[PDB]
């Protein structure tokens, strides 16, 4: 195959890999976590809440 | 009528040994421009191997 025809075709594995980080990205936004350590105190909403 | 139509064989045969040869020269720059193109890297072996042939 010509050379141009791996590199277009890298190029696209690269954005799909990409792509994937973005969603693996909104998956870890699901389980959130602590962004430092530290005292919790209540939680405002429980089990059960819809949040935005 | 023998020497006659021979004389035309021959005259036939050298028209189409020209044309054969404009047609020889029109290969080899089309071979030349896929070479190029496979050197520079944006066709295949296998389009060089076809012009070849």
């Amino acid at each position: 195959v010509s050379k141009q025809q791996y590199a277009d075709a890298n190029a696209a594995y690269l954005q799909s890999k990409a792509a994937v980080e973005q969603a693996r990205i909104n998956l870890r936004y699901t389980k959130v976590l602590s962004p430092i350590s530290g005292r919790i105190g209540r939680s405002a909403v429980t089990e059960g809440a819809l949040v935005t | 009528a023998s020497v006659a139509t021979a004389y035309l064989t021959l005259k036939a045969d050298q028209a189409q040994l020209q044309l054969t040869k404009d047609t020889l020269g029109t290969y080899q720059k089309s071979f030349d421009l896929t070479q190029r193109s496979y050197d520079v890297g944006v066709a295949s072996a296998l389009d060089l191997r076809q012009a070849q042939t």
